[PDB]
RNA sequence: UAACAGUUUUAUUAACCUCUGGUUUACCUGUUGUUUAUGUGCCUU
RNA sequence: CUUGGCCGUUAAAUGCGGUCUUGCAUGAAUGAUGUAACGAUACAACAGCUGUCUCUAUGAUUGACUCAGUGAAAUUGGAA
RNA sequence: GACAUGAGUAACAAAAAAGAGUUUAAGGUACCUAAAAGGUAUCUUAGAGUCUCGCCUAAAGCUUAUGGCUACGUCAAGUAACGGCCUCUAAGUUUAUAAUCUGAAGAUUAUGACGAUGAGAAAACUUUGGUACCAACAUUUAAAAGUGAAAAUUGUGCAGGAAGGAUAAACCGUACCUAGAAUCUGAAACAAGUAAGCUAGUAGAGAAUACGAAGGCGUGAAUGAGAUAACAAUCAUAAAGGAACUCGGCAAACUAACUACCGUAACUUAGGGAUAAGGAGAGCUCAUUAGUCUCGAACGAGUAAAAAGGAAGAAGCAUGGAAUAUUGUUGUACGACUGUUUAAUUAA
RNA sequence: UCUUACUAUAGUCAGGACUAUAAAGGUCCGAACGGGUUAUCGUUGCAAAGAUAUCCGAAGAACUAUGGUAAGCGAGUGAA
């Protein structure tokens, strides 16, 4: 069985209004988690490193996004994050002169890899979300019912905006029981500091509104060594 | 009665039976060649 | 066939009874004043009032 | 009761033809219609055929009658009858009998 | 040679067929009315009145009667044992309506007909009936005995009845749907 | 799990997937973390 | 309805146990309570008659239902017969069974008296 | 007088379903595997 | 010649099996002869089973029939 | 060559299947309106989509080949997540060279060259001959367990199982179609045929059988709507009888699968016959528990643990419940046997 | 490029059972695959060899793929 939502406003748990249906903003729909009342949060038991660094690839013709842990993708994420949109619209394997690395989120602490897995949980789960449960742009936006079951399940692919999207939200505080957030508990709460590194300025711009705990940056470590320039607005 | 002959054909075997250079290179080939250009033919192999 | 048809007889086959028989059963619509089928429903009206039953109700 | 157009096995009773010893599409077909040239080179008039069948007029002689009730207005007589439920019937002394008494007549008319 | 039909197969197998009644059934209770063929619009008719008997039933083997002939019971049964229940709590059957109408799809040329829930939102010949009372008021024309028969029809046993019928030939008259008539006092001399 | 050897009870539905399609906009199999929050909306391209 | 090749349970002291029915006598329609058959004797009991032997029978029960003028219908689990001669008397002296009722209106009142019980 | 009881067979043609059977593809009941929808649904403080 | 004689099998045996043979015209690696095992080979019998049949009946779908759309073919000395 | 007849006839029937709404563009009608325009409704042509229902499913799905009269904005140094080109060679080829043979053409041997269906360093950064070999079969092995590959280890049987070389990014391919719904071969939009991988889950020994999540489909009007005669095809059931049918049990029906169950003849080449024959059991509930597992604290409890388990019990006409596995026995001839054959009338 | 044989390089054969083997069998039941026994349908067919059921082999003298060789005075190939 499944249950699709409907595209009616509701509260969000970040501190901005990711979109025009939210109702209010910071609203705490459950009491604080294990790891949120945690000043320092780490890795328990995950490898050395693991989780200060979230890496985004996006397909640069077709906007299809993956998101993985390391600065690599393999043929296991294309399998398990990638539904089936249409016949000739899945690829069956990933091409090295198609896909780019989008963005890397890199946390301040440099230890506290838990806070990661977290925001790549949030990621993940939202894009889930997009590909299905899609009901606000179903009559809005793109107006993906308007479309053609060819022209729509392009447009499914097409998860590159959305996930910048995403990345303000789940940075700004987005989901139940996200580890971005820092509740002291004497009780006052805050968002953790994150630094986004971008190909292209132009992409950050996808999202309506950023958090004030995200610093933004050009470049992504090892682009430079492959020759790839990365994308300047100013010139 | 005629049968599908042609199922599972490949154009490798067509080149390598019926190609240009199976026929400049032999000495019954040369012979095909200039029977077909003395009949004006622009297909004279393959 | 044994032998061609002949024209007399291939006619004979063709129009004795097999002409198209005129529809007489003709009535005037009561709200518009069309021509209709008897016991049957104006179509201008019909879809007329089909979709002024979908805009105000 | 009408049949409609019946085959020549319901129509006339005709047996039929093998069911699985090779027989080749003729169950139910009525087979031979005729002699060759020696015969006529022609189907004989009354040959049996499929066709309509029922919806005639049928007779049924020499049935009793069991009971006679005016209040219902009926007549309840022996044996089947030609027709469906509801059909109208024709009601007549047998013709194959004698007619009935004498005393019998006149007091009807009486 | 065996039995008359007991009804319309429709050219159809068994599990087809049934599946074809139970769907034209629930589109009519889901919008009140189908245009579809006229045999179709027939065979519907005397199922989806007897699930509407099982609408006023009391009994549990009714509800569970009309939960196996709809295709979407959780979405309908509230609407057939609640609206659908109160609208011919009064009615003595007859709920449906067939109407022949022109060829659905003028390709085939196959006699099509309007099966309608009677007193419904939707109902055409009470339209109809309000579209010839509208056309009489704004022509000045005296009713047939015809259209005074068909007005107490439609509102015999509706909710309001003569006011929802006024208000529907108020409705048209100052849209001006009657624009355009042809008078019958001038139809004996049309040729057309 | 209580019980961890293989031929142990199966009581999970191993479809993971069912009932789940983008072009028909279906919905989640099962209720999220971010399933009660409005999905965020991009600036298009 | 007794018919050729059909198996016959026979329940007289005659020394035959099963007999196949090889013509029905004095009709074509198949044989009910009361029609005599001619019958092959295929098994035997342990002057009686042999394996092999050809004798005239009475068809006793049925295992089709037969109707009756009170509207009266008797059905039995078998079909049995009693051998007789050409002569029409039985071959026997005992009948161990229940037989048809309809023996009475068919003039077999010597199979009748040596039978037990009527049904 | 009453009451009781008894008053052919075979073959064939045709009609007819009261009876005896056969059939029953939108009837009732029971039941297996699996799927879908809806409702409900474990222990403990 | 011939349905060879005899026996068994069948209510009834030109069949099948056994057996005797004066075998028109069997015969020994153009192999002779007898078993086990094997066979969608051929023949015969028994039990069971059945619409194969006595003797058919009813039911289902697709065609057949009608309306709308599209639109062949073999054949044809000429034909009242 | 044109035009007739049959004939407005057959056909548009793979036993999947359709029903009701919505909508875009262009155009044709009717009305409103006569300032054109616009609006309302409807039809034609070309599309799109929603809800419902059904069919396929170890496919009629997805990813790719052979191929292609479908269409040209299909993008790569290499590995992960790629082939060709290039190097090496097999079967073979050779109007290359030399020698030899030869009516000419040519042929032969050697060498060279060419020739994949094979072999080719590294990478999630990279540039001798059992001291054996990498044919078949079996076994073992990435340490929580199971499963499937790769490669290797060990062994077995006889039928005794290649060759050769080594070890800062050109050029070519990349679109779509995979045959039940518009593309390959079958003269074609043909119920045929064609290579590889993946091919939900339940349930099983299983890729059997049944359901079917996703996906696709329910054909380009190459059709649609009715009606449900004869007759045909493909099926279903059937009183009594049970081969009386027939050249002949043709066809159909009976039987059937499973168990670490019982039992099993003549004969025999001693292996068989044999799964002979013929019988028994089965689902649901439940007493009971040696160990394993779980919970609580030796012991206690537990099947919201796998299994075991009994002469226990309940209900129904019926518990191999639906689907899937087509009888048994006997006597001969011929040929020992498994095999092979007239592609498309003879499979013996 | 069909087909017969050969040749080189490769690939495929669910599961179960018996047998001396863990693996030694032109073994057994049975899918894929490969055959084409029987019947019906079809015969201007969906098809110039198809459909349905039934039946046979299915670790082998097996099946399959890409190449190669051998054919038209003399006969290539041929479990014939
Ligand atoms: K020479
Ligand atoms: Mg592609
Ligand atoms: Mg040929
Ligand atoms: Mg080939
Ligand atoms: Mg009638
Ligand atoms: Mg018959
Ligand atoms: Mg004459
Ligand atoms: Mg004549
Ligand atoms: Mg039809
Ligand atoms: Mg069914
Ligand atoms: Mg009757
Ligand atoms: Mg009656
Ligand atoms: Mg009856
Ligand atoms: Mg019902
Ligand atoms: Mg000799
Ligand atoms: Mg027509
Ligand atoms: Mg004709
Ligand atoms: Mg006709
Ligand atoms: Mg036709
Ligand atoms: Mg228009
Ligand atoms: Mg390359
Ligand atoms: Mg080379
Ligand atoms: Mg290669
Ligand atoms: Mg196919
Ligand atoms: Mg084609
Ligand atoms: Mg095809
Ligand atoms: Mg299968
Ligand atoms: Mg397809
Ligand atoms: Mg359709
Ligand atoms: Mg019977
Ligand atoms: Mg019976
Ligand atoms: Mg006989
Ligand atoms: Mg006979
Ligand atoms: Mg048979
Ligand atoms: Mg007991
Ligand atoms: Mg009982
Ligand atoms: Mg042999
Ligand atoms: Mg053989
Ligand atoms: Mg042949
Ligand atoms: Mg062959
Ligand atoms: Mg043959
Ligand atoms: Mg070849
Ligand atoms: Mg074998
Ligand atoms: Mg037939
Ligand atoms: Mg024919
Ligand atoms: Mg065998
Ligand atoms: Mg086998
Ligand atoms: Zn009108």
């Amino acid at each position: 069985s499944t249950h699709p939502t409907t595209a009616i406003p509701k509260p969000t748990t970040a501190v901005l209004k990711t979109s025009p249906l939210a109702e209010e903003t910071a609203v705490e729909l459950k009491s604080p988690s294990r790891l949120q009342l945690k000043s320092e949060p780490g890795n328990k038991g995950n490898p050395k490193g693991h989780g200060d660094r979230i890496w985004a690839f996006h397909h640069i013709e077709q906007g299809q996004v993956i998101y993985s842990t390391k600065p690599v993708i393999s043929h296991q994420h294309l399998i398990r994050q990638q539904p089936f949109t249409g016949k000739n619209l899945v690829p069956r394997k990933i091409r090295k002169d198609y896909w780019r690395p989008l963005a890397m989120i890199e946390l301040a602490g440099k230890d506290q890899g838990a806070v990661g897995r977290s925001v790549y949980q949030k990621l993940r789960e939202f894009k889930k979300r997009h590909e299905l449960d899609w009901a606000n742009e179903a009559e809005e936006g793109r107006k993906l019912m308007h479309k053609s079951k060819r022209e729509r399940g392009q447009e499914l692919n097409d998860q590159k905006p959305n996930s910048v999207a995403d990345m303000a939200a789940v940075l700004a505080g987005a989901g139940k029981g996200n580890l971005m957030w820092q509740v002291s508990r004497l009780v006052k709460r805050q968002l953790r500091r994150a630094t986004v590194y971008w190909t292209n300025e132009q992409d950050k711009f996808h999202a309506r509104e950023w958090s004030d705990n995200v610093s933004h940056e050009v470049g992504i470590p090892g682009e430079a060594e492959k020759k790839r320039m990365p994308i300047r607005m100013s010139s | 009665g005629p049968r599908p002959t042609m199922s599972g054909a490949t154009r490798l075997v067509q080149k390598r039976r019926h190609g240009f250079l199976s026929r400049v290179k032999t000495k019954n080939g040369q012979k095909t060649l200039k029977r077909r250009l003395a009949k004006g033919r622009l297909r004279l192999s393959a | 066939p044994k032998k061609k048809t002949s024209h007399m007889k291939k006619r004979h086959r063709q129009m004795a009874g097999k002409a198209l028989k005129d529809v007489t059963h003709l009535n005037r619509c009561p709200a518009c004043g069309n021509l209709k089928r008897m016991h049957h429903l104006c179509s201008t009206c019909l879809g007329k009032l089909k979709g002024f039953m979908d805009r105000n109700g | 009761r009408g049949m409609g157009f019946a085959g020549g096995m319901k129509r006339h009773g005709f047996a039929g033809q093998e069911a699985s010893h090779g027989n080749s599409l003729n169950h139910r077909t009525i087979g031979s219609v005729g002699g060759s040239q020696g015969s006529g080179s022609r189907v004989l008039p009354g040959k049996k055929m499929p066709g309509r069948m029922g919806a005639q007029q049928h007779t049924v002689q020499n049935l009793p009658i069991l009971m006679v009730d005016n209040e219902l207005g009926i007549v309840v007589v022996k044996g089947a009858v030609a027709g469906h439920k509801g059909a109208v019937v024709k009601v007549q002394d047998a013709v194959k009998k004698a007619p009935p008494p004498e005393e019998f007549v006149e007091a009807t008319k009486q | 040679a065996g039995a008359h039909v007991k009804y319309r197969h429709l050219s159809r197998s068994s599990a087809h067929r049934q599946a074809l009644l139970r769907n034209l059934v629930t589109s009519l209770i889901k919008n009140e009315t189908i245009h579809t063929t006229y045999p179709k619009a027939k065979e519907a008719q005397r199922l989806a009145e007897k699930l509407i008997t099982l609408s006023k039933r009391d009994t549990e083997t009714a509800r569970r009667s009309a939960q196996g002939i709809l295709y979407t019971p959780d979405q309908l049964l509230p609407k057939l044992f609640g609206e659908i229940r109160e609208r011919y709590a009064n009615r003595p059957g007859g709920y449906t309506r067939v109407l022949r109408t022109e060829p659905k799809d003028q390709y085939s040329q196959a006699p099509s007909a309007i099966l309608e829930l009677v007193d419904g939102p939707k109902d055409m010949r009470f339209a109809m009936t309000a579209a010839t009372v509208a056309r009489d008021r704004e022509q000045k024309t005296e009713s047939t005995d015809l259209t005074k028969k068909n007005m107490d029809k439609v509102t015999r046993f509706r909710k309001d009845g003569m006011r929802a019928f006024e208000d529907m030939v108020a409705s048209l008259r100052d849209m001006k749907f009657t624009a355009g008539a042809i008078n019958p006092k001038e139809w004996k001399k049309l040729d057309r | 799990k209580r019980h961890k050897y293989p031929t142990a009870r199966v009581t999970r539905d191993n479809s993971k997937q069912r009932g789940e399609s983008a072009l028909r906009k279906s919905g989640t199999r099962w209720k999220l973390s971010v399933s009660d929050e409005p999905l965020p909306e991009p600036v298009p391209r | 309805m007794i018919q050729l090749k059909t198996m016959l349970n026979c329940i007289d002291n005659s020394g035959a146990a099963l007999v196949e029915c090889a013509m029905v006598v004095g009709q074509k329609r198949h044989a009910s309570i009361g029609d005599r058959i001619v019958v092959v004797v295929q098994k035997q009991r342990g002057t009686k008659v042999k394996r092999g032997d050809i004798r005239h029978a009475v068809v006793v029960r049925t295992k089709q239902k037969v109707q009756r003028r009170d509207g009266s219908v008797v059905r039995f689990d078998d079909n049995a017969c009693v051998l007789i001669n050409k002569a029409g008397d039985p071959i026997g002296s005992r009948i161990n069974g229940v037989v048809g009722q309809e023996l009475r209106k068919k003039k077999w009142s010597k199979i009748l008296s040596m039978a037990p019980m009527q049904a």
